[PDB]
């Protein structure tokens, strides 16, 4: 309650910093979620590794949208 | 759940909205206890029971 | 070339260049690579040419 | 004869502590993104060209609005005694604009208006009509 | 009387008030003035106020806190400390002599061009305001430095604000 | 030449007139007409007199004066230093310099235009002081009562009033701090319909 | 209804008409017409002779009309300044585009949860007296703080 | 006789930080835009101008959703012109759908122009009184 | 097990290892309850529970 | 609760700040300023006349110094030495290299626990004052610590 | 060049020695990893990593 209360008191500033409508493209589709990562190494077993240098990776498909999200349904 | 006002929804999404000659709205969504609306510029929280 | 206004008076201004050149100027003369000055505006700086170009204050 | 150092504030709470070690890596982000933008594309166009200024245009106005644009801009219109024209129909979805500004002029607001607004819609002023002119986008 | 809005840039008359509702008796009125102008009690009153003052050699420095002696992400004056800046001029006015500098510092985060603007401004306002009790123009020089030497430690909060100061040093000759 | 000291009403006509230095001392309406390009350092004019010169090409000069004459100079002087004590009027056409220090006691109009990085201006009562077109990048001002000031600072701006003055700009400057104590009034006296007028930015919304 | 707000925080209707009685008593013009609201504020009254400039003793008054402003709901707030004649009219416009903006900006300082707040000034192109024989004392210099309440 | 500080100070080193970082990346989101728009200077932008004569001063009060050519040969009716159309209908007719309750006709002819997009436009000739529709290819 | 950290592991032997732009690294190993890091050109020992 | 460590041992934060009172009574300059700690010490008190020999009763203060320094945490240490023109650049950067060299290794052979030890003579280079009066007994002649506080 | 997956771990314990040394030292207990080279003349250190693998 303590933390929620804090929460609400801070008001303007998440949705200031978190502009989402301005993300979303022309067709009001929302942007995909995109992972990166640099200097990769597994090693299967002995004698044998494999090292790339960076790597992406998609996390969830771009979609579409009819109004932007905010920060109530992560941060409450 | 089927909603008649006349303001704008923000948060929880919504499946379908009409709009009259007069600009009140009508949407279909999913089932929320609690819709977010703009009413003048200022935001605003909507409570909603017997879901 | 480009040149600048570097002081305004009603009647005469003053034009510094980008090769560094110094100029002082009537309300109507003969310019270089400009043509002919036809007005002077001593309220904000702007004056036009017979180019149509309008100088203003160099950033 | 005891030692302070200066900086002394209410205390703080361990939310906003985690909320600020978000908030300068997204910021940091932006500032890199706005950066690499600005090295790729050459801007060669300017908005005050298309809507300049005018006389009484000067009136101060401290705005924070959270909600869509045409309210706004019909209450800009009536504060700046000019008349008030749309162009081309709103479409389903509404278009939501916050402003969050301190007292500047009325020709920066309406740019930055625009600017905000991007590609849904586009901003005229004819001073000598003293019209105040939006346009949606004909798209889709 | 007085005028709290900086007695209007005006050198004030403070302990004659105090010795006359003494004699209302002089002697001791005046020795209780200068107990309380002595230079070991203004730096007193200064570290009761969040000031920082080192002495070190022939120079002098003082470390004034940009968040609460100023207004947040602005040039505008904190109007609350006047009774500190009424003795921060008291105590500058002992040394007519050597040149003052004053520099102003920020945090770590933005635009490095948005940091420079912001201290930059920040050291002119400062030494505009000492201009305008009546410094000698040519006496002064001021910088604001954005990040580049930070006497904190900006990873932490704490940290971070303990960074951004306004800092005046002065020699003697 | 090297020496001209004029007292008893005459006049002196001349045009093109070439001189690395001459000193001038004029006294009890000396007219003069010159239409040549002198250099020269110093200069002093008792007072209550016309003078006509158009073009001084010098790399220094002085002016000091009590009376009150009518002086309009022409051509690209340093100055260092200037100092009013009566009723003096002087326009100059274009000033080259580095740093002035002006100091107006009890009626000045002096209209000056150029390019000076570093300007001090002091004002006691009376004088109306008129650097519009003279564009600065640092500005000192201090203003007592009864006094007119118009400024042209380009990128830092310090102004102090006490009372019963008028401090105009007529430039937005980068950095812009000022004070008045018991009437002085810093106004931005501009135009409010130029089609590129810059507004305020975050450094520059300095409210008085 | 127990978990709902009984009234609107910070309201009390007796409150309201007793300070707006203790301004009129001491003589700031408080006019209610309809749903709409003016405040009228002589110009002597707050600001020093035709300067820019606050007195320290009016901050208690300030705070009063401020806290009297943020009991009410609303969305604009307009001021606009009126002066006399005394050097030019760009003068006079400029000297009250300044104090309105002044005021403007402590107001939003203020904790008044407005939408827009608009400030402009005009000088002497509006008088409301006929009797112009002051400058500053005269009552046709003023400000005026206006909006509507709505709901 | 006492100034008092604002309500919403931000008296919290983690809450000046948090104003300081909103600041910063709005400024950036703000620049992200300035560069990222694209617009049109207002002396070539395709809009029919306003031919001001008497006729189309009056106001009316118009709903409609529907076709094009019928309209404007009404309009034309009202405003005692004569009706030209050069240019074949396509196999969908173009649809517009206005609604309003005071306007001009030049304005509402405007906007005729700004809905038609680029597949026909209109001229007004107001010496011999007409106006024509023109289709594209 | 996964770790994430801006230090450095040494004693287990972890199954891989990635890092973030910043410099964070995050590990993938198995389960050990002691761990050893160099902190700042110092060795520290770190604690791990609920096994 | 009990397994795990309450605060960093041996520390009393009282005693700390008592220590710092006592030696800048004692005469040694101590300066905090942020998270950085400097230690100034005047050559007099520590050296015979332009020699780096130890005196025996400054032993206790030097254990005073590594008792006050072990209370903090800290990763690396930087000493310099100054004194004043003697003969040369040569002889009196030497005399200080020597001097600052000689109590580093004592220091890092006493229990404070450290990383990193810096230690360096710069002569008589930059002053403190223009005051060059006396020699050893003048003020400039001085021997410097430095660190950051970490964490 | 850049630093590997696998860090280098390097371990130092001496005591009062001048810096030309400590990385003369350095250099030697790296191995073949990396590589020093120092320009006093343009007042530069330099690390250089083996480009294997």
């Amino acid at each position: 309650k303590i933390i929620d209360e804090q929460l609400n008191k801070q008001a303007r500033n998440l949705d200031a910093i978190y502009d989402f409508n301005s993300l979303v493209l022309e067709h009001n589709i929302l942007p995909p979620v995109l992972l990166e990562g640099r200097n990769t190494l597994n090693l299967a077993d002995a004698q044998s590794i494999r090292i790339s240098d960076r790597t992406y990776k998609v996390a969830k498909q771009a979609h579409f949208i009819t109004t932007p999200p905010t920060w109530r349904q992560y941060l409450w | 759940m089927y909603v008649r006002t006349n303001l704008t929804i923000l948060s929880p999404g919504w499946l379908a909205s009409m709009t009259s000659a007069d600009g009140t709205h009508a949407y279909e969504m999913q089932k929320s206890p609690v819709l977010l609306v703009s009413w003048h510029g200022k935001v605003m929280q909507l409570k909603v029971e017997g879901l | 070339i480009i040149y600048y206004i570097q002081a305004v008076i009603p009647g005469r201004a003053w034009l510094i260049g980008s090769n560094g050149s110094t100029l002082t100027v009537r309300e109507g003369s003969k310019i270089p690579g400009y043509g002919m000055v036809k007005l002077i505006d001593s309220l904000q700086g702007r004056i036009l040419t017979s180019s149509g170009q309008v100088i203003k204050f160099s950033q | 004869m005891k030692f302070k150092k200066p900086p002394i504030n209410n205390p703080s709470d361990d939310a906003t502590i985690k909320l600020a070690e978000a908030a300068v890596s997204v910021s940091d982000s932006m500032l890199e993104m706005a950066k690499v933008e600005k090295v790729i594309t050459p801007p060669s166009k300017d908005n005050t060209l298309t809507i300049p200024n005018a006389y009484n245009l000067q009136a101060r106005a401290s705005v924070d609005w959270s909600g869509p644009i045409e309210e706004l801009t019909a209450r800009i219109a009536k504060a700046a005694h000019f008349r008030f024209r749309v162009l081309g129909k709103s479409p389903s979805v509404p278009v939501l604009i916050s402003i969050s500004t301190k007292d500047e002029s009325l020709a920066e607001i309406l740019r930055d208006i625009d600017y905000q607004a991007g590609k849904k819609a586009s901003i005229h002023v004819y001073p000598n009509s003293q019209v105040v002119e939006l346009r949606y986008a004909k798209i889709y | 009387c007085f005028h709290p809005p900086y007695n209007n840039f005006q050198p004030d008359r403070r302990a004659v008030k105090r010795v006359g509702v003494d004699t209302g008796g002089g002697t001791v009125g005046l020795v209780a003035s200068i107990y309380r102008d002595s230079k070991r009690k203004i730096i007193r009153d200064l570290q009761k106020q969040d000031i920082q003052y080192v002495e070190y050699g022939d120079t002098r420095t003082l470390i004034i806190p940009t968040d609460k002696y100023f207004m947040f992400s602005s040039p505008r004056l904190n109007e609350i400390c006047y009774p500190g800046l009424n003795n921060v001029i008291r105590l500058l006015n002992f040394y007519p002599q050597s040149t003052i500098y004053v520099a102003g510092f920020t945090d770590n985060v933005g635009s490095r061009s948005h940091k420079r603007k912001l201290s930059q401004a920040q050291a002119e306002t400062m030494m505009t305001f000492l201009w305008a009790n009546g410094i000698a123009a040519k006496r002064l020089k001021a910088e604001g430095y954005g990040d580049k030497n930070a006497i904190s430690d900006n990873a932490i909060i704490h940290g971070s604000a303990q960074n951004r100061r306004i800092e005046i040093q002065w020699f003697t000759s | 030449l090297n020496r001209f000291r004029y007292e008893g009403a005459g006049v002196v006509t001349g045009n093109n007139l070439r001189t690395s230095y001459l000193d001038l001392y004029l006294a009890n309406e000396g007219t003069t007409r010159l239409a040549g390009n002198i250099g020269l350092q110093k200069l002093e004019a008792v007072g209550n007199g016309v003078t006509q010169i158009n073009g001084v090409s010098s790399r220094n000069l002085q002016i000091v004066l009590k009376g009150d004459p009518k002086v309009l100079i022409s051509g690209f002087v340093n100055l260092r230093q200037l100092d009013m004590y009566g009723k003096g009027t002087l326009s100059l056409y274009w000033i080259k310099s580095d740093t002035l220090t002006i100091r107006a006691k009890k009626a000045a109009k002096i209209q000056l235009a150029g390019i000076v990085n570093r300007l001090d201006v002091e004002l006691w009562d009376f004088a109306q002081f008129k650097g519009k077109y003279l564009r600065a990048q640092r500005s000192f001002v201090k203003t007592h009562d009864k006094s007119v000031a118009e400024i042209s600072a380009v990128n830092h701006q310090s102004s102090l009033a006490t009372d019963a003055s008028d401090i105009y700009y007529y430039n937005l400057s980068k950095t812009r701090a000022d004070f008045m104590a018991f009437n002085g009034s810093v106004l931005d006296m501009r135009e409010w319909g130029q089609s590129d007028l810059k507004d305020f930015d975050r450094y520059n919304k300095q409210f008085p | 209804v127990p978990k709902l707000p009984c009234r609107v925080d910070g309201a009390c209707d007796a409150t309201i008409i007793k300070m707006m009685t203790d301004l009129n008593k001491k003589g700031i013009k408080v006019a209610s017409v309809g749903q709409n609201y003016l405040i009228s504020i002589p110009a002597s009254a707050l600001f020093a002779d035709q300067s820019p400039r606050l007195n320290w003793a009016s901050y208690s008054l300030l705070n009063e009309i401020a806290a009297f402003l943020k009991q009410f709901r609303k969305i604009a707030i307009t001021v606009t300044s009126y002066s006399s004649k005394y050097v030019s009219v760009k003068r006079e416009r400029a000297l009250t585009l300044a104090r309105s903006r002044v005021v403007s900006e402590y107001l939003w300082s203020q904790g008044v949860d407005s939408r827009i707040i608009f400030t402009q000034g005009l000088g002497s192109d509006k008088p409301i007296t006929s009797y112009t024989l002051g400058g500053d004392r005269s009552p046709n210099a003023r400000v005026e703080i206006t909006f509507r309440r709505a709901v």
